[PDB]
């Protein structure tokens, strides 16, 4: 049974701004990429399904539990223990005045960790995982570069080994090498640990190598969906054909 | 066991005045265990279209492509995406001219991965990947380096090894031996014959005459 | 004679953080892309050459005039009239409380424009150029999406038809279609108007299609430089070979 | 006029144990106006390496590739990047199997651009692009649509038209006719012959025997 279920979800700031009539199912151990035009409502949908934006219509069920019918405490517990959220801008998902080690360890302590040495070791291990030097653990994120901050946010939202991760362009600001490292890390987590990922991306190569299923969003509506390679290589909706024709070939 | 009935596909190119480009019209094809069927036809007859429809990479507009999954029968034309994903993970294997892999993963792990996804122990996966690479005469020095840093032929020997790592009951082969020299081609022929012997329903597209004659057990005319 | 000249430029926050011993020449009507690892000092160098970070060593000459030997008023005049700066995060180069029309028109008025109708028309024209709807001119950038904000910043820094534009990952947050639109716009500006661009990017495809010359930066030093296609297809320094081998093939 | 003297190139693959892969050793080649020189050799002899060194896409480790630019002589092995950029813009043209273009630009403008970069009026550029496309039998309906939305053959006819839009004194041809059918091939042969007649120093790599015989005026053995 789906880990996450979305039925007739809709949130509109104004006619055409946001998303409307969005439904999809996500299971453990698979990746649902979301691709679309800048302004199609991908971020609004990601916020709505991640308990950060109350919808105007539709329902979201996580482990058979309506997401927004639950108490605010339960949603915060979800976002604190078993839900990961990676924002497009890393500083939005980071504590500016808290060191990188503290940023990673907040989640660990929220899950019950109470050994400072173990938290420090785990933070250093995850920094090395995203190839951030372990000597930058005590440096504030303001001293980090855009890619460094993005990787720190990814480690922060992945240290707890969550069951569901909503990411908004996690590859943005990353050089291709660390990008491949991140893709391998995400694939390993998804397959070995049965992690589920809802990723919004514009790099259709990353969606090809990572996403198992795809949603294509335009003017706030899902225009095409299905298997990632089928959609990319056999597009049906005009927008999808434009979109894959606009890819820069290397 | 493959059962293609009345599968037809025409591409609608909205990017160019929405012109229709028919490539398949009421095609059908039956494949059984321990048999190899090779699609034969003039270029543009729908060979690639049909082969990738068998792999669900294209979606026929109408028709049925029913493949046995487990002890079931599944119409890939209407199955859910999860159903197709599992059918690829366990039932329908694919070999082609292209190694779409994550750039920084070594060749041995590129070959092991499709089997490790099935829960097989890592020692068995490593041993089988090493065996396949040795049969395809891939140098040992290249096992532990990313395929993207190799030549085209070595990358393709790695893609073939990755394709044959799992014993799929159904197998698809889009010109695996095309660029390979005679020795490496012959090795791929031997691998295909072994797959046939174990009871693999193989569907292939081959341009070389010798490879088709040595491998093909039946010919499907795609000209129509 | 070069539009911009950099000689032995160096700025280090700490040993290994920043850039050191950087020299290069930029002429009108060409693009100098900068590619490198997240943390190589690309942003620090871009700030230093854009008059936003005083170097510790080396000199920068713009039209034969030392950049940092000039008065602060002259540097601000440069950044106000004939220099464009596109930040990695669009909101850093945008006025949050000022509408998109106002954001675009600030530069125009700073160049002497004093007709409200003409400024409005130019802002709408540039919004349509980056494919932003002209009906969003009065909406604050906070209501814009990441790609919309990035395109608004690009239009703001290109409305004045500047002679030198420093961009930090301008394609970040952009779907491939609007990305191709932006690439065509930049190529047209560079060729027709002789515009010069120093662009920091991680998408090596955009650097291939746009950059005429390339710099490859690692641990704060330029490791390889030369013709874009020569560097990408005939790399020499180990890092460059790793970097181009990490590209996701479409 | 092309003057290649003692050009040698060996690739150092740091990604794989830093192995050295020599591909050119003290090669030389002289080309004159109104002449076509075709590189002939076994695959792996350095044909592609030398051709792209002529276009500055690769950098020979040692040697000289001196090409006449304007009324000058320029060693592409040591010239500044700006020098090479201008030499490509005006002096050294390139035709290959691949249309690296911005995705959303129509085919007519893809063909016009290299000439418009030289300041030629837009009417003349449009007329010449239309002429080249008509000669290469590119349908009129496809002139105003992006190449990425076409088939491989049409994209390659557009790439050939873009290559021949400017009358380069030096021209390089990396198997332009390879995939083309006999009619379109013959059209490209006629274009190459016209380029030769006007006084274009053409350096080519051809696999087809008939195309090489019809075009080649001299053969350079790259086996050594
Ligand atoms: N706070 C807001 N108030 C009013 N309108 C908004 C607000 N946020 C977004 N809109 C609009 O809602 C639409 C969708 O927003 P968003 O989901 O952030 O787009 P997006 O698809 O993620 N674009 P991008 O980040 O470039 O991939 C856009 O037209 C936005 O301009
Ligand atoms: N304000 C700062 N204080 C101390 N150290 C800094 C500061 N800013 C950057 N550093 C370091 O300076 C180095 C280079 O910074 P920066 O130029 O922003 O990297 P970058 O190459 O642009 N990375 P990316 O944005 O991912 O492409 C990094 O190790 C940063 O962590
Ligand atoms: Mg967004
Ligand atoms: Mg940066």
């Amino acid at each position: 049974q789906p880990l996450l279920s979305v039925n007739n979800l809709t949130h509109l700031y104004a006619p055409g701004k946001g998303f409307s009539d969005v439904s999809f199912d996500l299971w453990p151990g698979e990746v649902l990429g979301i691709v679309g035009e800048s302004g199609s409502g991908k971020t609004t949908l990601l916020k709505s399904i991640s308990a950060r934006l109350t919808p105007q219509q539709g329902e979201i069920h996580y482990e058979n539990r309506s997401l927004y019918a639950m108490s605010e405490a339960d949603r915060r517990r979800l976002l604190r223990t078993e839900w990961g959220v990676v924002h497009q801008h890393p500083l939005d998902g980071l504590r500016r005045q808290v060191s990188a080690g503290g940023n990673i360890g907040e989640r660990l302590m929220a899950t019950g960790a109470r050994h400072y040495g173990d938290i420090r070791a785990t933070a250093q291990k995850w920094l090395e995982e995203v190839e951030i030097p372990a000597n930058r653990i005590d440096d504030l994120p303001t001293t980090f570069s855009g890619g460094m901050q993005q990787r720190l946010q990814i480690a922060r939202n992945l240290v707890t080994h969550p069951k569901l991760v909503f990411m908004d362009q996690p590859t943005g600001g990353l050089d291709v090498s660390v990008q491949a490292r991140l893709l391998d890390l995400l694939r390993g987590l998804v397959v070995e640990l049965n992690l589920a990922v809802v990723i919004v991306t514009h790099d259709l190569g990353v969606a090809r190598l990572l996403a198992d299923r795809l949603l294509v969003m335009k003017q706030g509506q899902v225009v095409e969906s299905g298997l990632t390679d089928r959609v990319l290589d056999d597009p049906h909706h005009p927008y999808t054909q434009l979109l894959v024709s606009s890819v820069l070939q290397n | 066991m493959i059962n293609v009935q009345n599968v037809s596909k025409t591409f609608i190119l909205h990017q160019q005045n929405g012109v229709r480009l028919p490539v398949l019209n009421r095609a059908s094809l039956t494949v059984n265990a321990g048999e190899c069927v090779v699609l034969h036809g003039h270029s543009g007859s729908g060979k690639s279209t049909l082969l990738r429809s068998l792999y669900a990479n294209y979606l026929p507009d109408e028709g049925q492509i029913q493949i046995k999954h487990g002890d079931e029968w599944v119409d890939l034309v209407t199955a859910p995406a999860r159903k197709v994903v599992e059918i690829r993970k366990t039932t329908v294997g694919w070999v082609s001219q292209f190694l779409r892999v994550i750039p920084r993963i070594s060749a041995l792990e590129v070959v092991m991965q499709p089997l490790l996804d099935t829960g097989v122990p890592r020692e068995a996966c490593a041993a089988k990947a090493a065996r396949l690479l040795t049969r395809l005469n891939v140098p040992e020095r290249l096992w532990h380096l990313a395929p993207s840093t190799f030549s085209g032929g070595e990358q393709q020997r790695v893609n073939i090894a990755r394709g044959f790592i799992v014993d799929y009951p159904i197998l698809l082969l889009d010109e695996p031996t095309a660029s390979l020299d005679a020795k490496n081609s012959a090795a791929v022929v031997e691998l295909i014959r072994e797959a046939k012997t174990r009871g693999a329903a193989i569907v292939g597209i081959f341009h070389d005459e010798a490879v088709r004659n040595d491998v093909a057990d039946r010919l499907h005319p795609m000209g129509a």
